[PDB]
């Protein structure tokens, strides 16, 4: 499960850790998020090789338009480059759901939702992979563009934490990302198994599960 | 699995692997294949595991009925003929394969029997995924006239052949002889060529290690009087 | 699979390589495929191992309960029998008999019932994988009213030819002779039959 | 129809530590339920105290290992002997694994040794070339076995401190490689009594500012 | 699409000195989603202890017909059914079923209460009886399992060690299957004392 | 159909059934009740294939109301829960398995507790405190798993069912035409007709 | 993609103390039919190496040809061409392993299985296996086919471990094959009695050996075998 | 043909005599001695095998027989009857218990089935 | 995507189009805008496959602004739709053809009319009063047949509108949260962000 | 198709049916078979009628192209020509073709060309679907440096047996005779080989 989503303070992505084949949990400490830049995020679901590759490939490009241009690349210029690189692969087998996550002078905070069909998509939320209809449900209903940072990061946890629960092919750990102007910052990695408790006894859900 | 039956001068010798496997996993190293259809009729079986135990049991029971019926000691072909009747009805779909070895008052015998119904005789078989390791064995050492103890070298050589160089089969071999006019002598784990080497280290746990909600004593027992 | 029956001035006599095969593996090099269905009537079986010892044996039943009532059955009386069994299970069954048997009155005869059931009354009459290199041969040297001995080279050329280029034929070949004498098994070897 | 894929069975392992990496797997080669070879050697030496590990499809997993050790050779000629880094070769085997994207190298990959401050790296990558660091990862035939032993004994997952009853968590004490390779002959032992695939050898690759020194140990030929 | 693993689970068990211990997670799921977090899956007729993995309406089936069965027995013999003796009624029962099976792994767990011998037993789907001393396995992390148990497992435990040594085996198999999980239940028999336990695991 | 939901509070058990019935490209119906009342302290709501829905639950009503009336005596929650379970795994390896998803809502009067049972068409029972069938457990788990209270007032459980349905029209694709929201405690069944 | 026509069956090897032997019948079966008699399936390149070739005979013909122009190749330019600079097994096994795992991965396999028998420079014995999806090993005893069914667990209990090598001579391992071809005979459908079989040694150097045959064969037991159970005469 | 006997031949007179039965037990009555003794460890059982011509091979007719490795018989009355119970009761122990159970019934359980065979044989049609 | 509708009436052409857009199980947006502008008095929505619709409509755009750049002149509504008509009729025999439908709505300055030409993925133009694409035409059609008139204003055109959105409410399955609607006429193109 | 060529001591003779099937339809019944592709180096074709005479045409081609540079190719020279063009294309190709040649020095020689494209030098050879009925026959009754009277004989002998159990085969017997005398065609009709 992955999402990122818009706010007053920038944009928060958040995603958990495992991934499988078939029932086999072949990891709990997969890195979802690839740091595309230090301004730049990506999330990771579909295929993990084509997301990795594509994604690092994408910082590249980003790269050599800002030694030709001498300017930081938009958002939107970023996402279009790699859009536009999945959908001449399109019908080859290329499985990718993607946010690529910003914030820049021009553009201010900004995420496009991008897909292996060739969808690009601006929008001010987005959940991605097994889980995300779990997040969406939490974020839906505390979702404010006024949050705090640190309400903003909590909310992020909480939704992931939702889906780690419900989902079966979600959990292992939380990571957490605050993108600012001046670039992303690193929020830590959240063991679920020792989330979920802290999470029960303090804010008093999952009343069903006992503990 | 690797399964054989060598005939001999007085008797019938059958052997077989002791490793059953859920596809490429060990469910049990130590299972025991030869199973008893009469005290001297035995048989053990390859393919579909509940099929052989199954249709041994059935025909086991049979058997019976009609020993006692008959008032006579019962013979491998009437084990034979029942089991390829049964099997031939259901056209295969009881994967049944198996080696039938036993004495009786007629002599003693050796058969192999496949899941549609079809039957073989011979001085020697071998039946399991391990079975052209075995009769390779068989068809390089086998002669006319064997005596009791050549025979059940023979015949472990073959099992052992499956157990080295057939992924199927594996640790240790099991022997049944059927002599004429004696007891039919089960050897299990006639063989032991395959212990566990001891670990590096030992894996108890202190107590107290496992994390506990909650304990509640179990009534495993039935309603209390007063 | 290669078998065959020949009818003789003394009556008949079957013959039969001995191996049976599980795709290219040899699950038995000396099997039997000469089976009594009664004292002077018998047959050679190809087709599926299974169909073909079921029907034997049923048939084998039949001549037994027939032979109880009514004394001994005809050779004709015996190939009805095979040939109801595979007509009526033909969507079912695998399996391709030649009947071979000896009277008194009729002498030797054969009847072949070929995969759908039909009878078909011949002087010899071959049949299995391995026959189809011997229609010319067999067509070219046999004769009616040959010897005993004539016959049993006619058959033991014949199968030594069907074995030679038929991966599915093999081992001994083995033979049935059946007349007013009685009935006589014989067997013979690679060594001999190879280099005829 | 062809199948261009098969399948030779195997396991590996690969485990870091302070300043040491292993990297073992089993000498058997099979197809089906035969075995080609006892000993067919299957964990090798790249050069820069490097080791690496192919398994699954034999084939394709030589082909990719002799293309690595043959990128580090080009390596040396490019860039004036300079010393090839685990994290650079981990880079550079995943884009020989996803030049292959649309007719995969079909082998789980994993290689060892020390990162730029003489610590344990191990590196796992997927057939297409998705990769990670970890502290800890089996592949091939047996990894489901031996994975949660390694969770369990490794990093003593579910295990709390006595007394405590769940509060305080086992700490992760820090492992030496006698240690470790313990761990690692008795998750192979384990594997060979309970996996029809594993068996006759052991060959262990241990890595250190040293080099790289093997050994090796029999297991059941069954 | 597979029926023995739609809903995911597993079942341990495991003999040591003078007892049995016999183990399960408690998901209950439809494929991804979680369901149930209090689905048991070991039954006890008198003193004897059937765990059931598998598709769950066949678990709750099976539970209902061998509760049915051993009530009958035990009004007819006038005695509790013994392990030995409910095995064979186990596989009977499922090979009775071999053209139309219910899609289930059951674990056979007790202690004979005239010879005192700890019994443990597996079947497959359609009755074939799995007759290990050590320990028999079941359920979508049996893979795992047999890992745990192959490395952890050594004979002749005393009650309170056995307990560590299948808790572990359960808890770190389940953690490795993406259908197992979300609560565990172990159970140690002895031969007039029973104790069943709950275990703290990570809930994702 | 589509969407069932049901949640168990304190004094009552609340089930939510959406009220749409569509044939392939036509929405036929925008008030259909997909519901029955199997005795005066049990509802079942009901979800699946076309036409086996009506045709069981009829069916489980009618043995319900004659259990009744033999009896003169109102089965427990548990106790009808049981019987529709036997009947689904009976029916699932029948000749034409019914395709039939329900919800059973009940108070028991004799233990004064409201309880909710989920059966799905392969006979698979749980009871829950709050529970649904198809894609809708997807949408709205999230949102009972962090607001759910044992100790919850009938109207309290309500609005955390607003709160679920309003999630279902935001992320679902289908328009499912709202739903028909019935209460069950222990006066009985009555309908909440503004929702 | 293609399916093999024209087809050879097994080809057996292994290492004694100072070499290696290889046998192969000489059968070019045409599905059941064995149409073919007189197929030499040992190949010898030089005087140090023998490759043994199952599968397609078409495909067989070609690597034939293959071998007999590196031959050619080698010897251009090349004054040492028989001495130092001669071809060793190991590089015609490089060579042909190179050729296999190509053409599998261009989706157009040479479908055989190869062996590869011979002996280095240093003396060392050399024994390696390749086949139509490029995959390679090395044993102490290898075989193709239904060779590797039957005829290893037979040669495996002559030469079980790399230490047996030295304790094996020339005449226990010639026995042994000579053993596996009559197991083969006896067993395989797609066999045949007439086979090849060369030597390669370190001091006596390659020999090789055409028109052998199985000999030694019981068959007298088939005699007292009648019906399929229960019939008598 | 069909059996059109679908109604008992045995039933109740106007005493409350089930005649059958009683007429049965009067055939037990004419029936040769036998009896059975219960010991600490074992139990014997016996009667008198009263040939009917020296020329009969009297070791040929069993009067007591085994019905499981574990289980005996001995009977008064009607022999033939006798033979016909001990083949069903022999085969019951297998169809209703072993073959179930995996092992053979206990004394009381397969007493209780010859027991249920003889009851049925007083009121079937 | 799904629904776009189009009306010429007397000096303007109206499109309104749907603004869901749904990866399967989960609508990701409900403010989707499916239009290009292909030059100030030409207009463009668009449905069909995903990535397609848009890459397809961008790739338009650009080639008639880069026309209007070389000649410094607006091509009618009818040369921009033969263009893109044949654009699509190129697509359909390719290695992977464009799944794009569209209607194009422009104001011919010189003839001074509305013009409304509807093209499928196949590359079937078709010049209309009122068009649409997919299932929309088998639920509006009927009204637009009935109440449809060639002298129509603008805001009668938005009424007829909002009697056929509503219709496609009612009776289709599918939520589809909306639509965006613009009209073409000689001034421009405009957006009714009141709908 | 039934088709052979047989060496003797003169040289080599070809032989073949007429018959060419469209199902159960004889398209042709008076087909030729036997093919030139150099003055003494013929072949019998067997498989695609398409295939077969688009693969002799360009083997003419080759040694046509051959002859003008270096001369008369050899029988083996024209073998390979054909087995590059069969086992380059055979995914593509069904063809079973006998290629037979008479040289000075080799005197006559047979190879056949089964469908793989591999190739066998023999004494003789037989294909085509009506040869698996005469393998036996062929085997019994070829000897080595046979009179062209007896290899005509031998030829007629098996193609007639080939033709009485082959449906696909039938019509005339076709030969070509190859010797250092020169090229002779030889036609047998229905009335004198259905007799022998
Ligand atoms: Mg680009
Ligand atoms: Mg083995
Ligand atoms: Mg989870
Ligand atoms: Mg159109
Ligand atoms: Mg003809």
């Amino acid at each position: 499960t992955t999402l990122a989503f818009r706010f007053q303070g920038g944009i928060i992505v958040a995603v958990d850790s495992r991934a499988t084949a078939g029932n086999w949990v072949a990891s709990q400490t997969v890195k979802k998020v690839i740091e595309i830049n230090p301004f730049l995020l990506g999330t990771m679901a579909g295929g993990a090789a084509d997301c990795q590759f594509w994604e690092t490939w994408l910082g590249s490009q980003c790269r050599l338009h800002e030694l030709r241009e001498k300017e930081r690349i938009s958002v939107a210029a970023a996402s279009k480059i790699l859009s536009n690189l999945v959908y001449q692969y399109k019908g080859a087998g290329l499985s990718m759901g993607t946010m690529i996550c910003g914030y820049t002078r021009k553009e201010g905070p900004t995420i496009y939702y991008v897909d292996s069909d060739g969808t690009r998509l601006k929008g001010d939320i987005f959940c991605v992979g097994s889980g995300q209809t779990f997040a969406y449900g939490v974020l839906d209903s505390n979702y404010k563009w006024d949050l705090s940072v640190e309400d903003a990061l909590y909310l992020g946890k909480r939704s992931i934490l939702a889906a780690a629960h419900r989902d079966a092919y979600s959990g292992g750990s939380v990571n957490l990302y605050h993108v600012t102007e001046d670039g992303w910052i690193y929020h830590g990695n959240h063991d679920v198994g020792e989330l979920f408790w802290k999470v029960k006894e303090e804010e008093g859900s999952f009343n069903n599960v006992i503990g | 699995t690797t399964i054989v039956g060598v005939k001999f001068n007085n008797g019938v010798v059958i052997a077989a692997d002791t490793r059953s496997t859920q596809g490429p996993i060990v469910a049990d190293k130590n299972c025991a294949k030869l199973h008893r259809i009469s005290p001297k009729i035995w048989c053990a079986g390859a393919g579909t595991a509940a099929d052989t135990e199954a249709v041994t049991q059935l025909i086991g029971s049979n058997i019976e009925l009609h020993s006692l019926y008959t008032s006579r000691e019962p013979r491998v072909v009437s084990a034979l003929q029942m089991l390829k009747q049964h099997l031939f009805k259901y056209q295969g779909h009881i994967g049944a394969y198996l080696i039938v070895a036993g004495v009786d008052p007629t002599g003693s015998h050796l058969f192999s029997i496949h899941a549609h119904g079809s039957t073989d005789v011979g001085y020697y078989l071998s039946l399991g995924s391990g079975s052209l390791a075995a009769m390779a064995v068989l068809e390089s050492h086998w002669k006319q006239d064997l005596t009791k103890e050549e025979a059940i070298k023979l015949a472990s050589d073959a099992i052992q052949a499956g157990i080295w160089n057939d992924l199927g089969s594996g640790s240790n071999v099991d022997v049944c002889v059927m002599e004429i006019g004696k007891d039919a002598e089960y050897l299990r784990n006639y063989l032991t060529p395959n212990v566990r080497e001891e670990k590096q280290k030992s894996y108890k746990f202190p107590r107290g290690t496992t994390a506990v909600l909650k304990e509640s004593i179990v009534n495993i027992c039935d309603i209390q009087e007063e | 699979t290669s078998i065959m029956a020949v009818t003789f001035k003394d009556g008949v006599i079957l013959g039969a390589d001995s191996r049976t095969t599980t795709g290219a593996y040899i699950a038995n090099r000396v099997t039997d495929k000469l089976t009594r269905v009664h004292d002077k009537i018998w047959c050679c079986r190809s087709g599926s191992a299974a169909d073909t010892q079921a029907i034997a044996d049923i048939v084998q039943y039949h001549l037994e309960l027939y032979t109880s009532q009514y004394g001994t059955p005809s050779t004709e009386t015996a190939a009805s029998v095979f040939k109801e069994l595979c007509y009526e299970n033909k969507d079912n069954l695998t399996a391709g008999i030649i009947v071979a048997g000896y009277d008194d009155k009729n002498k030797g005869e054969v009847y072949t019932i070929p995969l759908g059931g039909s009878v078909h009354k011949l002087p010899y009459a071959i049949a299995g994988s391995g026959s189809t290199f011997i229609y010319g041969y067999c067509d070219k040297n046999f004769r009616e009213n040959m010897s005993k001995e004539e016959t049993v080279d006619f058959i033991k050329h014949s199968l030594s030819q069907a074995i030679k280029w038929d991966g599915s034929s093999g081992g001994v070949i083995r033979m049935v002779v059946l007349t007013a004498a009685g009935v006589e098994r014989l067997i013979f070897y690679p060594d001999e039959y190879e280099q005829l | 129809q062809f199948n261009p894929y098969g399948d030779n069975g195997g396991t590996i392992l690969g485990i870091a530590g302070e300043d040491f990496a292993v990297l073992a797997g089993d000498t058997r080669n099979i197809t089906d339920y035969s075995i080609n070879s006892r000993y067919e050697p299957k964990v090798f030496d790249c050069g820069d105290n490097i080791v690496m590990s192919a398994n699954g499809f034999a084939a394709d997993g030589d082909a990719l290992v002799k293309r690595f050790k043959n990128s580090v050779k080009w390596y040396h000629f490019d860039h004036n002997d300079k010393k090839l880094s685990i994290n650079s070769a981990a880079r550079n085997i995943q884009h020989l694994l996803y030049g292959k994207r649309f007719f995969p190298y079909y082998v789980h990959t994993i290689i060892a040794g020390l990162d730029e401050d003489g610590k344990g790296a191990v590196y796992s990558f997927d057939p297409v070339g998705s990769y990670e660091r970890e502290q800890c990862r089996a592949g091939g035939a047996a990894a489901s076995l031996i994975m949660p032993f390694l969770d369990n004994q490794v990093n003593f997952k579910n295990q709390y401190e006595p007394g405590t009853n769940g509060k305080v968590k086992k700490p992760l004490k820090y492992l030496s490689v006698e240690e470790v390779i313990k761990l690692v002959r008795d998750s192979f032992t384990s594997a060979t009594e309970r996996h029809i695939q594993v068996g006759d050898g052991l060959e262990i690759l241990i890595v250190t500012k040293d080099g790289v020194r093997k050994e090796f140990y029999e297991l059941k030929r069954d | 699409s597979d029926p023995s693993s739609i809903n995911g689970g597993i079942v341990v068990a495991m003999t040591g000195k003078d007892c049995v211990a016999i183990a399960c997670d408690l998901r209950l799921g439809s494929q991804s989603l979680g369901v149930s977090n209090k689905f048991e899956k070991i039954f006890h007729y008198g003193h004897v202890f059937l765990g059931i993995t598998g598709l769950a309406t066949d678990v709750t089936t099976l539970n209902e017909m061998f509760r049915y069965k051993t009530n009958l027995y035990k009004l007819k013999e006038e005695r509790a059914i013994e392990p030995e003796t409910f095995t064979q009624l186990v596989s009977s029962s499922l090979y009775e079923r071999r053209f139309g099976p219910y899609f289930v792994g059951p674990v056979v767990a007790g202690i004979n209460s005239k010879s005192g011998k700890p019994f443990i037993a597996g079947f497959d789907l359609i009755g074939c009886i799995d007759e290990a001393k050590d320990f028999i396995v079941s359920g979508t992390a049996s893979d795992q399992l047999f890992g745990m148990c192959e490395s952890l497992y050594e004979p002749n435990l005393e009650p309170e060690d056995l307990f560590e040594t299948i808790s572990q085996a359960l808890l770190n198999a389940a953690d490795r299957d993406a259908l197992s999980g979300w609560g565990a239940v172990v159970y140690i028999i002895k031969k007039d004392e029973v104790v069943k336990r709950y275990l703290k695991m990570r809930q994702d | 159909m589509d969407i069932i939901l049901g949640i168990r509070v304190q004094d009552s058990v609340i089930l939510a059934s959406s009220k749409a019935v569509t044939r392939g490209i036509s929405v036929l119906k925008d008030s259909d009740d997909k519901t029955r009342q199997l005795s005066p302290h049990t509802l079942m709501s009901f979800a699946g294939e076309a036409g086996d829905t009506v045709q069981f639950a009829e069916y489980i009503q009618a043995n319900i109301q004659l259990y009744s009336i033999r009896e003169d005596y109102e089965l427990s929650p548990q106790a009808v829960s049981s019987f529709v379970r036997q009947e689904l795994a009976k029916s699932i390896r029948s000749r034409r398995p019914y395709q039939v998803n329900v919800l059973i809502g009940g108070y028991d009067k004799k233990k004064n507790k409201p309880e909710l049972y989920q059966i799905d068409y392969l006979g698979t029972k749980v009871e829950l405190p709050y529970g649904a069938h198809g894609y809708s457990g997807f949408y709205t788990f999230s949102l009972l798993d962090h607001h759910y209270r044992p100790d919850m007032t009938t109207e309290e459980g309500l609005d955390l069912l607003k709160l679920c349905v309003q999630e279902l029209e935001k992320r679902m694709p289908m328009d499912f035409k709202g739903v028909i929201v019935k209460i069950v405690d222990k006066d009985g069944i009555r309908q909440v007709d503004d929702f | 993609t293609q399916q093999p026509i024209v087809t050879g069956t097994s080809v057996i090897s292994m290492k004694y103390d100072n070499g290696v032997i290889i046998a192969a019948d000489n059968l070019g079966s045409y599905g059941s039919l064995l149409r073919f008699n007189g197929v030499e399936r040992l190949i010898p390149v030089g005087d140090n190496t023998v490759v043994g070739i199952s599968g397609d005979i078409s495909d067989m013909q070609h690597i034939e040809r293959l071998l007999k122009d590196l031959v050619t190749e080698n010897a251009y330019d090349n004054p040492l061409a028989d001495a130092e600079e001669a071809l060793e097994p190991s590089y015609i096994f490089e060579y042909l392993a190179t050729v296999m795992y190509q053409r599998r991965s261009k989706m157009n396999p040479l479908w055989n299985a190869i062996i590869v028998a011979g002996v280095q420079s240093n003396g060392d014995q050399f024994l390696r296996y390749v086949n139509l999806l490029g995959v390679t090993y090395s044993s102490p005893t290898l075989a193709t086919g239904f060779g590797a069914h039957m005829a290893n667990p037979l040669l495996r209990k002559v030469v079980d471990r790399e230490s047996d090598i030295p304790k094996t001579t020339v005449q226990v391992a010639e026995e042994a094959i000579v053993n596996a071809m009559r197991v083969l005979y006896y067993r395989d459908a797609r066999s045949s009695r007439n086979f090849s079989l060369a030597i390669i040694d370190k001091n006596t150097g390659l020999t090789f050996k055409k028109n052998l045959q199985v000999e030694n064969m019981k068959w007298d037991f088939a005699k007292d075998i009648k019906g399929y159970g229960t019939q008598k005469i | 043909m069909t059996d059109r006997y679908s109604f008992s031949l045995t039933t109740f007179s106007p005493s409350g005599k089930l005649g059958q039965i009683d007429y049965a037990l009067t055939a037990v009555k004419q029936g040769v001695t036998s009896l059975g003794i219960k010991a600490t460890n074992g139990v014997v059982i016996a009667t008198e095998k009263k040939s009917s011509s020296p020329l009969a091979m009297s070791e040929t007719l069993s009067k007591v027989s085994l019905l499981t490795p574990d289980i005996g018989a001995v009977y008064s009355g009607m022999g033939p009857d006798y033979r016909v119970l001990v083949d069903k009761s022999r085969k019951v122990a297998h169809t209703s218990y072993k073959r179930i159970y995996g092992e053979y019934p206990p004394t009381k359980l397969l007493v209780s089935e010859v027991a249920k065979i003889m009851q049925e044989a007083t009121q079937s049609g």
